[PDB]
């Protein structure tokens, strides 16, 4: 049967970038041509593989990561990028093989009173390793005094809200991102394009 | 995909009820949930809503401070705690699925799936059987006669004519809630005047809440 | 807190006609407005979301337009099954507020009501209460006034009305008004009448009776 | 033996549109992806767009996205590039390139000869040739100034004087026109005895000017 | 995008020399790096793909190496037809293909000093309203040469255009022409018109000038 790409792209809501969802796709036939021409995409960049060649290739597993960021941060979802999102929220490896797809979701993720449900990790001591997901809410220690789970001076909550409003500039508007990873182990492949 | 309400019924004013809603056929955690009520014979009134992760909750001004909405995502259930039920709260309460997840300002926020609703009846008094009085055809080509079903509780009643043999020209009106907390209702039928002395007309009243059945013969009033 | 006012509150159109309903918000709500169709005894069904976006499975003859404060719902070609009350609903701010609704009816020609009056029975009079009933049979449109006169005195605050749903055949309405008095209050008066005013009547029709004749 | 022939290039005003073609031969055209690569005057190479073998998937560079359209007709073995809303930045020589197809990624193995697209509002103006008089050999030449568009052919003595001639590439001055210099070094003894005439020809404007050069 | 930086931008070698061109990437691109050769006025031709795979029909004297961010193309024995511009192009970012700046391999000859000539604008041009001062650098090597316009000892910047010919088939030298363009109103405003030339074959800057 067909691979469930529609469950990821057409999901009625998306996760925050710090708690990005991952869908493991296996043992199915994938129709990439219909998927990539379904909706209109503002960002479509592939790395290490052509999007027309996927219909001919087979992989052990295909990963479909999805999350929401703002417009000025879509450029960070790429191999070799740095920034608050790429370092503390979602990191792709330098030899990432796959495609990153994004589209404007101002109609879906922005509120009149502001949508503060989408968060991103603002404070973290070290950078995330490739494909790392940190959902910790421990109080960040910015000084020499321990915080002991209490917010205060040099003691910050590590998550920060976006606050999406439909009248903001396109750089501040919410964008839903889908990152397709194509893993090729030395094991029998289960996902072939067709 | 369904929304099934329970918990409604008869309750005395000033008391409390807890309404429940069991959701199935969709990801209950994927959507905001709302309560909308409708008084019999009137329009709709939105009551309360909740985001999903309890991130946003709202109430109509007429119910704020008295109602509490909540949801149990693990049980796919929505709840409405209705402390201090006024009479103005009597209505059929619909459990409704919202289109997305906001309860404030989403252009998409809509009431896409609706439950059948549960009835909350807030009034004094217990069960009472109705009295059935004839609406006899008067003397002053087509004549009209009827029956009056008065002073019963709770709803509903049913009225037929000549055991169902008379259906053309029959109008049975929706019941009204009197100030005493009891309901009343009427039913009428138009017939040719030439049959008023040869055709017997009898109305069949049925009030199941009180086990009352009454067969009233409606004759022209003799001087 | 945000008031929605629909115009008209009642509409009469025939099959194949173009129906347009107006909904005005007390303040700007951008495109955050939904349209609903509700047939009596049924849950409201969503028709339009985001002011102009059609709901899945809704016939394309329904369409919405507008932004800010003035909106319109349009039925391009009226159908027999499209009789219902149509509500507009703002989703810009909380609390969620509805319009008063626009009852769309399938147009018929103007029809006059047939008026009948019924005295209280001797059986009820021994019960201590007297109920006088007035009947309005098969009229159109629905707008009709029933005035109770007890010895030519207009009675307010002691009668209640009830209107049937519009008949599916001749497209007429029917109304019943019930005047309630105690037995002591009943035997105090003689003449009991009910006056009926309607568009299909060039003058008010009055049916009456005298107690004890 | 892989051939690619382009056509459809020329002059175009800003905001107008132009369509290019690329006829393929001697390979399975309906099975390989195809590319468009442009090259600005004196600049490097810039990938423009790519189209799949069946033409169902199309991808464009950000510099031309929402402005260009790539397409192909497998029955005619031709590749197309509809260029709309052309800016001055689009002035370049446009190549079509066949995909190698031996890797998981794109790479060009064969290129077309290329066609020029010049985006400018300047009308086809004829050249104005001015002489350059000399002041241990000497030098002299002609100045082909103010002409649109490229090119102009400059020769000396109707092609008889070959040795010592240096014709310089044209430059696009601020007036939207081109300016070109052509010089030739001759022995200072045959100056008043040997007569020098530069032959300037401008086919786009159909202008042939012969000018004498004397000190 | 991924920037490809080639080094050197220009090199001069003779037939038979071993030439090595370097290509650096702004980020790791694994082994997806290709090399292209472009003759002036001709279409590019593929030499190496996938960093080290030789294309069919390309002479074995071409070879590529490297991985990650640093790559090298090597011509073991340079031949007369190998004098061209060589580009590297990364293919890791399949939908954002980018080329290097290019490395033009030229013919090394002995250093040649330029012959500098200056030509005033002709009488037939001044009546049109434009004045162009021309400076010529004739037969010099290498290409690196600076032409500085001095009008009344004032350096003219933003007012001249340069043009260099291809290497001559006889002596393999270059030629440069600088055209200083100013309106007639600017022309009679000054007196001294000079052209300064700096070149490897000049022990000191040479200046050729004239008086109006």
């Amino acid at each position: 049967n067909l691979c469930p790409f529609g469950e990821v792209f057409n999901a009625t809501r998306f996760a925050s970038v710090y708690a990005w969802n991952r869908k493991r796709i296996s043992n199915c036939v994938a129709d990439y041509s219909v998927l990539y021409n379904s909706a209109s995409f503002s960002t479509f960049k592939c790395y290490g593989v052509s999007p027309t060649k996927l219909n001919d290739l087979c992989f052990t597993n295909v990963y479909a990561d999805s999350f929401v960021i703002r417009g000025d941060e879509v450029r960070q979802i790429a191999p070799g990028q740095t920034g608050k999102i790429a370092d503390y929220n979602y990191k792709l490896p330098d030899d990432f093989t796959g495609c990153v797809i994004a589209w404007n979701s101002n109609n879906l993720d922005s509120k009149v009173g502001g949508n503060y449900n989408y968060r991103y990790r603002l404070f973290r001591k070290s950078n995330l390793k490739p494909f790392e997901r940190d959902i910790s809410t421990e109080i960040y220690q910015a000084g020499s005094k321990p915080c002991n789970g209490v917010e205060g001076f040099n003691c910050y909550f590590p998550l920060q809200s976006y606050g999406f409003q439909p009248t903001n500039g396109v750089g501040y508007q919410p964008y839903r991102v889908v990152v397709l990873s194509f893993e090729l182990l030395h094991a029998p492949a289960t996902v072939c394009g067709k | 995909v369904q929304l099934v309400e329970s918990g409604g019924g008869l309750v005395q004013p000033g008391r409390s009820l807890r309404l429940s809603c069991v959701a199935s056929g969709f990801t209950f955690e994927d959507y905001a949930m709302h309560w909308v009520r409708q008084v019999p014979g009137k329009g709709p009134e939105w009551v309360s809503g909740i985001s999903w992760n309890s991130g946003s909750i709202g109430y109509a001004d007429s119910v704020k401070g008295r109602f509490t909405i909540s949801r149990d995502n693990a049980k796919n259930s929505l709840y409405l705690q209705m402390s201090s039920l006024r009479v103005e709260d009597t209505a059929l309460y619909y459990c409704v699925k919202d289109r997305h997840y906001d309860s404030a300002g989403y252009l998409v926020n809509g009431f896409h799936i609706w439950g059948q609703g549960t009835m909350v009846t807030v009034s004094s008094a217990s069960t009472k059987g109705p009295s059935v009085f004839p609406l006899a055809p008067s003397s002053k080509g087509t004549a009209a006669l009827g029956c009056l079903v008065k002073d019963y509780f709770p709803e509903p009643v049913t009225v037929s004519w000549n055991s169902g043999a008379l259906t053309s020209g029959v109008h049975t009106f929706p019941a009204v809630l009197q100030s005493s907390g009891l309901y009343s209702l009427s039913s009428v039928v138009t017939v040719p005047s030439s049959s008023l002395g040869t055709q017997t007309y009898i109305c069949n009243v049925n009030h199941k809440p009180s086990n009352t059945k009454v067969d009233k013969r409606v004759e022209p009033k003799s001087c | 807190d945000i008031q929605l006012t629909q115009s008209p509150s009642s509409l009469s159109a025939s099959v194949r006609d173009r129906v347009t309903i107006t909904c005005r918000a007390s303040q700007s709500i951008d495109t955050y407005l939904n349209w609903y169709q509700q047939k009596p005894g049924k849950a409201p069904n969503l028709l339009i979301y985001a002011a102009s976006s059609l709901q899945s499975g809704v016939p394309s003859r329904f369409s919405g337009s507008g932004s800010g404060t003035d909106f319109t719902l349009t039925i391009s070609s009226l159908q027999p099954e499209d009789f219902a009350t149509y509500y507009c609903l703002q989703t810009y701010s909380y609390p969620v507020t509805f319009g008063q609704g626009t009852k769309v009816d399938i147009k018929r020609t103007v029809a006059a009501p047939s008026v009948f009056i019924f005295p209280p029975s001797d059986e009820q009079l021994k019960s201590g209460t007297a109920s006088v009933v007035c009947l309005l049979n098969n009229f159109y449109p629905r707008e009709a006034k029933v005035q109770w006169k007890v010895d030519n005195a207009l009675q307010s605050g002691n009668s209640q009305e009830s209107v049937t749903e519009q008949d599916s055949k001749d497209s007429t309405y029917s109304l019943s008004s019930t005047l309630t008095l105690s037995k002591a209050d009943y035997e105090k008066h003689k003449v009991y009448a009910c006056e009926v005013t309607h568009q299909g009547l060039s003058s008010p029709v009055t049916k009456s009776f005298n107690r004890g004749e």
